């Protein structure tokens, strides 16, 4: 009947193909804004003073960068944590010099992905599922917000955020190892265990289910035509697969319940990523990694060397070369 | 604002508006040229505003004659050299002898050209001696070095311009002198890898005798 | 219905005489029972007082909004000469006549006795038409006509229109009390009312009203 | 730039007000229900 | 010591720029993605068999029914993400196929690095940056950083070379 | 100065508002959206105690 | 010259994404 | 009860002994607040100001008068809200907007307290008024400002100029400009020019750093604070070794600001995840499918296909 009622019925319909919902009205236009700025700025952005030391940095395809070296340059350090939109700038040849589109794209992309998580709640509630997909999607959201928002707040500049490009990502990672020693940090090792265990468990489950498919086709055609869509028959003998796994390793490390197996798959890599999401946020506030410098000492008092005392030399080599034209006072980068 | 109108403000009121990047505007003091006594004075706050940065575009589009081209600033509000001082004589008939020794005498700014080409340059009035009578106070300054000798090139290896003052308004009591300012200086070169460019800067200035 | 009936929201809560006055029990919007002087014991007197009160209400709303709006607009971003409703009338005499909205290319009004004459003629027309019924609607109800000057048509249902009656009367009583406040503030402080609000919000304990408590001393 | 700034505030506040008055408009009953 | 090996590749070989290593990280991290997706989907579009809210107690291991609504999860991920699976044969086979493809396509690049055919510097940006000074891409910062790794760590990493660099030879950075 | 700019960084103004022309747009969108919602209130569930919860 | 090749490859990848989303086979029932 | 809790702090400021201000001259000192600034147009500025740099959110609070006046506001407001809710009931626009159950009430409080944790983190890392530098230590920008001021006071008394000392790249080694025209220190504290500390503000004039005051008006207690803050800058480690990661085991130091910030950021982020748990589960339990899709009545096989 009424305009608002018909509009709400359309926007909470479930028959339009890509669902919208009520978080969708912030998810859709803001991410379209971020995409439409990023595609332009990856192609035709003028060089950007990332350092504030009057040295512009080329990042776009038109100025002698390929797909790997192409990147959206982050904002200058003199800009700091100041909110710097288009309308506060003088011209569009002045906004793009001082780290323009990074400030726009990051603040758009974060508001996009949080509302995308809300949308993943909302469509599950509209269909009648149980609502915990957004809880699992909270992990890469945290991993994005730690490098795009939390760490530049901690360092006090938007310069030290991750550059939006392939060859810029590694120049973020190596200098982060230089100043913070991420490898000697126990949260990061928990995240390494998370991603490696996630790959192991994915390959293991996809092996042990594909190894028990019930023969329903021939041996000339595809082995994927044995599953007609929307049936009620369990296409993999989970009893035989669990018996094979129990003969393979252990009978008390069973996980005979399929639901317990799926809880374990849902909770291994998510909790793996959450600890690195905390670890970046802790290293943002200058709470450093480990430090085993000059630990092994002989009976006289001289200094022996270990693998930590080689990683110290590698991090010295990175540190005395990162930001080569800025640092004068001997610390605090 | 004037000088006391600026210093009546607090730092929380100055911070965030651009009032700090200004000479204080001088009141009605025109044509007081006979109201100028002698003495080996000094200046209290010798500030100089620029208002237009033009670059001699050496590229030809008409003939063998090149003009100066209005452009855009690039960094942010990063001009108006401040707190300059020295030794500043006023003579008999209006012969000013103005010597600059101290203060923030340099500011590095970048400026495009229409055509998409950036040019960095210093704005330096280091060690200027202007000895003239209130119309063309001429003399030269130094453009010391665009970057230091300890600068690292991106792969780990490795003058004098013109300046003309003028005097427009004179405070007879406190010695506050305003006026207009012009200068022409070369650009940055990366040590002969790129030939320099002529740059004209126009503006105003302000000073307080003491 | 809560708003009118034998159990309406009376004018003192539990302290409203434990009973209405005996000559009014609901049946009309805005009935709380506050007639303690008893001035409307006769039903035709009571009908005349409703027919007067509703018109004072509908004028008091416009008199409120016209005394708020220029102090907003001129202090925000425009120019009026003077926006305060003291000197809103004195804009004809000021410099070249009354520029409506501060624009010497629209009305630019002079000739104050001609404006008075146009007001007398047109208000005589509409205040005769409100009594007898003329064009754009025959006179059928002196208070609630409901015809082609009410184009959106919300008075179709009896109950929702019965609630909107009470909404109009409640807003009317509030507008009258506010306009009395405007007039007394205009007598006392001699300043604009939104200017009085901005003066009160700066220091609420000393610019209250009691600073202006020794003005009328003999 | 002010012509841009009015437009940006207009679009932002339109979408945020659509959000808030969407969720006030009877959300937890547009489910499959019981 | 594995950390020393990682910084060994990062400072001598520049193992970062190897497309085979890009394949490897894509395989590993996409498998870690799809594990979490499948685990948070299957037990979330689950059926109704028990009474209490503890849904783990409502599974017969000897069962001829299902335990998760394939149609519902298909409609879910079709309306959020776009493309969505419809064949749980192919789903588990794809979970099989992703990380082994990543690890084999990393092993090929480790072979190519063993032969010292490293993904070190290009032609074009280097010959352009030797000519034009102010170029300074993140690429030409990573190379100038890896040189700082390789000139500092070597003199104590490998003593059988028998080299002691003077401090003037080291990449200093002009008093950072 | 040399050029023209809003100079809105570091000010500390409510909602980033500089002109009252800029200030009116907030209410001018909020009130109309509220009015459309309050009209749309007709076709919703209004009730005494028919509450949507456990 | 090669920038056009780069842009053509990126736009073609996005086009295949578009056709994969919208012009798929319908996942049909029993 | 919370309103009386706020009025306890108001009474302790106004009448009982006093509160340690960090902006009293001659070093920080305990004083008695006499005029708490309770201007509504000033106090409701901080709730609306932009949460980015320079401007700052309520972490940019500076005055103990403003702090105690805001607590006067909260003490009135919470008592008024209590007297409101004891005698009122929720109105139908809120009786249909909410999920009314047990776990839902926990769900709202978890998200609220997660926002509380994030605000506490950004308070304890940046502020120096409510968390004074003499008690908790220097802050992030304060360390860099202290280092630049210490080396300027060092190199001033030897012969080199403080103004014309051109740095490596043309910019000032010691003094340079802000983006908004002020005169500040150089190096990398151009990201930290928004700093306002009591050891630096008497040396700060209308345009920022007064060159005359840096020539003439340096205080010995300011010298001592600057000499100790660059020594005890917040550069921790998990094994409690101070300095950078490329530093030998010299000083057992981690600042308490780092522990407070990191711990409350993690403990707020987990409450946020708990809110994303319970706000889904409560509305699902109120709807009636918190235990799974029923096999008979399925909401998908009634709908249209999408094709
Ligand atoms: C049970 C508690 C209760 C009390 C104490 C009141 C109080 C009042 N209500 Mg009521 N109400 C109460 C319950 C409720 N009221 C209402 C809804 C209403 C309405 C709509 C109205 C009232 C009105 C009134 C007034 C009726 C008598 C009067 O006209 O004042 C006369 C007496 C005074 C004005 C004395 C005031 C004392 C003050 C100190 C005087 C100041 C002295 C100055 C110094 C004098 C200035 C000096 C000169 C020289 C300038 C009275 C003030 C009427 C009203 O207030 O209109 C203005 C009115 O219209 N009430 C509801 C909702 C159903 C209630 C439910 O609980
Ligand atoms: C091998 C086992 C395998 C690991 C399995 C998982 C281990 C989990 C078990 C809990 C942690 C281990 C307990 C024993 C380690 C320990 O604690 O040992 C540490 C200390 C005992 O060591 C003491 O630690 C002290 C730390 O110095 C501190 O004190 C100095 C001067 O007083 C300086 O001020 C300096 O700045 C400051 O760092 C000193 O170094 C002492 O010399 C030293 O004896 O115990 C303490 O503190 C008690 C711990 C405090 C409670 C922890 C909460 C702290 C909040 C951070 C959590 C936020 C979330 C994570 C972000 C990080
Ligand atoms: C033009 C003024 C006016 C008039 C004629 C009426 C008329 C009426 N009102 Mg009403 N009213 C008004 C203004 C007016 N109202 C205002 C401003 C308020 C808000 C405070 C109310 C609030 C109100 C309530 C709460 C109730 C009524 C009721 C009534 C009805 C019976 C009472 C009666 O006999 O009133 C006769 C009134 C007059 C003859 C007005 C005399 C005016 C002179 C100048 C004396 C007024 C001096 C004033 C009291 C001084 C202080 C002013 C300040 C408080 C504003 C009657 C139809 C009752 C009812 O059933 O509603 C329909 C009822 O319960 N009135
Ligand atoms: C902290 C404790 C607390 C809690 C849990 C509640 C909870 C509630 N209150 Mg409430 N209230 C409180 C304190 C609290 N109140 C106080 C201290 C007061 C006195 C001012 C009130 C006064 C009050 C009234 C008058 C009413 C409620 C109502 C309600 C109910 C619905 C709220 C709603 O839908 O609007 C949630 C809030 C909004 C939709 C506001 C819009 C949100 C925008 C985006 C932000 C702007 C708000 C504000 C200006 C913030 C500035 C911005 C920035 C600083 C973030 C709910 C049970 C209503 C009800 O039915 O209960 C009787 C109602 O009518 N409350
Ligand atoms: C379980 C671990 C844990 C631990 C050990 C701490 C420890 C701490 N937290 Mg904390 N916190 C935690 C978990 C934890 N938190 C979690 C999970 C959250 C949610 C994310 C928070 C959220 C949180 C906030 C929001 C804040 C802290 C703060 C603090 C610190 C001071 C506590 C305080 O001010 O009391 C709080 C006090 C009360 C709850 C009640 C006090 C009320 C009385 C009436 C006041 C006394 C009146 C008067 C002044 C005294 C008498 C005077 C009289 C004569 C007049 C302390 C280091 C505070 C801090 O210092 O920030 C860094 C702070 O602002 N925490
Ligand atoms: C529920 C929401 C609860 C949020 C909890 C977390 C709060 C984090 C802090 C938020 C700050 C809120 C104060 C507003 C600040 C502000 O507007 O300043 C104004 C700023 C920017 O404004 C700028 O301020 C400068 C002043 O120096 C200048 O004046 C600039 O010209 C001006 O543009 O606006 C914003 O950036 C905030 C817009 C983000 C809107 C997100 C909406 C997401 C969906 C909303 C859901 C309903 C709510
Ligand atoms: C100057 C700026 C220029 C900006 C240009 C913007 C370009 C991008 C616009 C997007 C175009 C592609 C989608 C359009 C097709 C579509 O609507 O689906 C067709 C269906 C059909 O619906 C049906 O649509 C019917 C209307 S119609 O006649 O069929 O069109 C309707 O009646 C019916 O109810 C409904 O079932 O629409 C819907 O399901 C919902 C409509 C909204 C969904 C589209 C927005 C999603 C965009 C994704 C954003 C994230 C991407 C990030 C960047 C990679
Ligand atoms: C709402 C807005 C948010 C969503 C927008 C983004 C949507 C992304 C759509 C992905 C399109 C990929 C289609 C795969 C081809 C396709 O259509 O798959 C179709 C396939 C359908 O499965 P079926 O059950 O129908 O197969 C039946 C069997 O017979 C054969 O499998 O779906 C999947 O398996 C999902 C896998 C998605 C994997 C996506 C990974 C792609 C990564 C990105 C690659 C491009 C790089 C981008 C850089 C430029
Ligand atoms: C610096 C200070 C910053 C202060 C920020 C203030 C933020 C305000 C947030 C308000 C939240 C309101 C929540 C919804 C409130 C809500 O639930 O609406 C519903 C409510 C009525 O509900 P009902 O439907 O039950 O009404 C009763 C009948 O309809 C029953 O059938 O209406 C109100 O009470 C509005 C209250 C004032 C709202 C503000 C006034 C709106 C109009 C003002 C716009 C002017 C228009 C000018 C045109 C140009
Ligand atoms: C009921 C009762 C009962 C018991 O028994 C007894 C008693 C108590 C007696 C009673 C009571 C009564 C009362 C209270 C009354 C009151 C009234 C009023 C005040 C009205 C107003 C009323 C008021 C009103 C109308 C008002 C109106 C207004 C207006 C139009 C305005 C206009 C205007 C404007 C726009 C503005 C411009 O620039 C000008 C002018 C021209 C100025
Ligand atoms: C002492 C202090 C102060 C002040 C304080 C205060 C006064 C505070 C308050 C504050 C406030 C006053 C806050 C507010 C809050 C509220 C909110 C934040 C809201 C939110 C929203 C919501 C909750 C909603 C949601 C949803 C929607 C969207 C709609 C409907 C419903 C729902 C649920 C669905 C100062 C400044 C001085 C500073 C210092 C400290
Ligand atoms: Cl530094
Ligand atoms: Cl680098
Ligand atoms: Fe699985």
């Amino acid at each position: 009947s009424s305009l608002w009622a018909r509009f709400c019925e359309w926007i909470t319909s479930t028959e339009n193909r890509l669902y919208i919902g009520w978080f969708g009205v912030i998810m859709i236009p803001c991410l379209l804004t971020a995409t439409s700025v990023f595609i332009i700025a990856f192609i035709a952005a003028p060089p950007v003073d990332i350092d504030g030391i009057r040295e512009p940095v080329s990042g776009s395809l038109l100025y002698g960068n390929n797909i790997i070296t192409g990147a959206v340059i982050p904002t200058s350090n003199a800009i700091g944590l100041h909110f710097y939109p288009i309308w506060e700038a003088a011209s569009l040849d002045e906004w793009l010099y001082n780290g323009g589109p990074y400030q726009l794209i990051v603040c758009h992309f974060l508001l996009g992905v949080y509302c995308y998580m809300g949308r993943e709640w909302e469509l599950s509630f509209r269909l009648g599922m149980r609502p915990w997909i957004a809880v699992a999607y909270s992990a890469p959201v945290a991993a994005a917000s730690a490098v795009f928002l939390v760490y530049p707040i901690g360092q006090g500049s938007f310069s030290d955020g991750m550059p939006l490009g392939i060859s810029g990502t590694f120049n973020f990672m190596i200098v982060f190892q230089a100043e913070h020693n991420i490898l000697m940090h126990p949260f990061h090792m928990l995240g390494v265990a998370g991603v490696f265990g996630g790959s192991l468990f994915s390959a293991m489950h996809g092996s042990l289910v594909t190894s028990s498919l019930i023969r329903e086709t021939t041996e000339n055609e595809s082995a994927n035509e044995g599953y007609r869509f929307g049936q009620e028959e369990e296409t993999y003998n989970i009893v035989a697969a669990h018996g094979y796994f129990g003969r393979l390793i252990f009978q008390y490390a069973s996980f005979n319940n399929s639901r317990s197996l799926h809880f374990f798959l849902a909770a291994w890599p998510v909790i793996g990523i959450w600890f690195t999401a905390l670890g970046l946020s802790t290293m943002a506030f200058n709470l450093n990694g480990f430090n085993f410098n000059q630990s092994v000492v002989d009976s006289q008092g001289r200094v022996l060397n270990t693998w930590a005392d080689i990683i110290n030399r590698a991090n010295l080599g990175m540190e005395v070369m990162h930001e080569r034209n800025a640092h004068n006072f001997p610390l605090d980068l | 604002l004037t000088f006391d109108e600026i210093q009546g403000l607090t730092y929380l009121q100055v911070k965030g508006s651009g009032i700090a990047n200004t000479c204080p505007v001088l009141e009605s003091g025109t044509t007081n040229l006979k109201e100028l006594k002698a003495g080996s004075y000094k200046l209290e706050n010798f500030c100089i505003e620029p208002t237009s940065f033009t670059v001699k575009e050496e590229s030809q589009f008409k003939g063998g004659e090149t003009e100066f081209v209005k452009t855009k600033l690039m960094t942010r509000l990063t001009y108006t050299l401040d707190a300059m001082s020295g030794s500043f004589k006023v003579g008999s008939d209006g012969s000013a002898e103005l010597k600059e020794d101290d203060g923030i005498d340099y500011a590095a700014t970048t400026v495009q050209l229409p055509g998409g080409e950036r040019v960095a340059f210093l704005f330096t009035i280091k060690q200027f001696d202007g000895k003239g009578t209130l119309d063309n106070i001429k003399g030269d300054f130094l453009v010391p070095s665009y970057r230091g000798s300890s600068f690292l090139d991106p792969k780990g290896r490795g003058l004098k311009g013109s300046a003309v003052f003028s005097v427009a308004k004179v405070d007879p009591v406190t010695g506050e002198i305003a006026g207009v300012f012009e200068s022409i200086q070369p650009s940055d070169t990366d040590l002969g890898a790129k030939p320099p460019k002529d740059i004209k800067v126009t503006g105003l200035w302000y000073a307080q005798l003491k | 219905i809560e708003f009118y009936g034998p159990n309406r929201a009376k004018w003192l809560g539990p302290y409203s005489e434990n009973a209405t006055p005996a000559y009014l029990t609901g049946e009309f919007p805005g009935d709380y029972g506050w007639d303690t002087a008893g001035l409307s014991a006769d039903p035709e007197t009571f009908k005349r007082y409703r027919e007067l009160e509703l018109i004072h209400a509908r004028w008091a709303m416009l008199g409120a909004l016209g005394c708020i709006t220029p102090e907003l607009l001129a202090k925000s971003g425009t120019q009026f000469g003077e926006a305060v409703w003291f000197k809103a009338g004195a804009q004809i005499f000021s410099e070249g006549g009354l520029d409506y909205l501060g624009n010497p290319s629209l009305v630019h009004a002079q000739n104050i006795v001609a404006t008075l004459a146009v007001q007398v003629i047109l208000m005589g027309l509409v205040e005769g038409y409100r009594v007898n019924g003329g064009p754009a609607g025959e006179g059928l109800d002196p208070l609630y006509p409901g015809e082609s000057f009410d184009p959106l048509g919300l008075a179709d249902d009896p109950d929702t229109f019965a609630e909107l009656k009470v909404k109009e009367i409640k807003n009317g009583r509030l507008a009258m009390f506010s306009m009395f406040g405007f007039f007394v503030q205009a007598i006392v402080t001699g300043k604009g009312p939104i200017q009085n609000l901005d003066d009160h919000l700066s220091n609420p304990t000393v610019n209250n009203a009691f600073a202006f408590a020794t003005k009328f001393t003999p | 730039m002010l012509t841009l700034k009015i437009f940006v505030y207009t679009v932002v506040t339109f979408f945020v007000c659509l959000f808030i008055f969407g969720f006030l408009s009877n959300d937890p009953a547009r489910n499959p229900g019981k | 010591a594995i950390f020393r090996f990682i910084l060994f590749f990062q400072g001598f070989h520049n193992w970062t720029l190897n497309p085979f290593h890009m394949m490897g990280v894509a395989g590993v991290l996409g498998a870690a993605l799809l594990c979490a997706i499948h685990g948070a989907t299957v037990e979330n579009t689950l059926f109704e068999d028990g009474d209490g809210a503890n849904t783990f107690r409502a599974f017969n291991p000897t069962q001829a029914e299902e335990t998760y609504s394939m149609v519902t999860a298909n409609r879910f991920w079709s309306q959020i993400f776009g493309v969505a699976f419809s064949n749980k044969r192919w789903l588990h086979f794809f979970m099989l196929l992703v990380p082994v493809t990543g690890l084999w396509m990393s092993a090929i690049g480790v072979v190519g690095l063993a032969l010292n055919l490293r993904a070190y510097d290009f032609v074009s940006q280097e010959i352009r940056a030797a000519e034009d000074p102010e170029f300074e891409t993140f690429y030409t910062k990573n190379i100038l950083l890896n040189e700082g790794i390789r000139a500092w760590m070597a003199a104590q990493d490998q003593p059988h070379e028998r080299l002691v660099f003077p401090e003037e030879v080291l990449p200093r950075g002009n008093a950072l | 100065l040399v050029d023209e700019r809003m100079n809105g960084d570091g000010t500390g103004r409510p909602f980033g508002v500089n002109d009252p022309v800029l200030g009116w747009v907030l209410l001018g969108v909020f009130g109309t959206m509220w009015a459309i919602w309050f009209i749309g209130q007709k076709d919703l569930g209004d009730f005494e105690d028919a509450d949507d919860g456990l | 010259m090669e920038a056009l090749v780069y842009t053509f490859l990126l736009v073609g990848t996005l086009g295949i994404i578009f056709f994969s989303i919208f012009f798929r086979d319908p996942p049909r029932m029993i | 009860m919370l309103g009386l809790g706020a009025w306890l702090l108001v009474w302790k400021a106004m009448y009982f002994g006093g509160v340690y201000d960090t902006w009293a001259p001659g070093g920080g000192d305990v004083r008695v607040i006499t005029n708490p600034t309770t201007n509504a147009a000033v106090i409701f500025g901080y709730l609306v100001k932009s949460p980015f740099g320079g401007d700052g959110w309520i972490c940019s609070v500076d005055n103990m008068e403003d702090i105690i006046g805001g607590h006067i506001w909260i003490g009135t407001l919470e008592i008024l809200g209590g007297i409101w809710h004891i005698y009122t009931t929720p109105w139908p626009w809120a009786r249909r907007a909410f999920v009314w159950s047990g776990e839902a009430y926990l769900s709202y409080s978890l998200g609220a307290i997660g926002v509380m944790g994030f605000i506490a983190c950004c308070m304890s890392w940046f502020n120096n008024t409510a968390y004074p530098s003499e008690f908790y230590g220097p802050t992030g920008p304060e360390a860099s400002q202290s280092q630049a001021f210490t080396f300027l006071v060092r190199d001033q008394r030897l012969g080199a100029n403080v103004a014309s000392a051109q740095g490596p790249t043309g910019l000032g080694k010691y003094l340079m400009r802000s983006p908004t025209g002020e005169i500040i220190f150089g190096g990398e504290t151009m990201r930290f020019w928004d700093f306002r500390g009591p050891w630096l503000e008497p040396l700060r004039g209308p345009n920022g750093l007064d060159l005359n005051k840096l020539k003439n008006d340096i205080q010995p207690w300011q010298e001592r604070r600057a000499a100790e803050y660059m020594t005890h800058a917040p550069l921790g480690s998990l094994n409690s070794v101070g300095g950078v990661a490329t530093e030998i085991n010299a000083v057992n130091f981690v600042s308490p600001r780092s522990w407070l910030a990191c711990s409350h950021f993690c403990l707020g982020f987990f409450f946020f995840i708990g809110h994303l748990w319970h706000a889904g589960r409560a509305r699902a339990a109120a709807a009636g499918f918190e235990k799974g899709i029923d096999r008979f009545d399925e909401p998908v096989l009634s709908m249209r296909p999408l094709d």
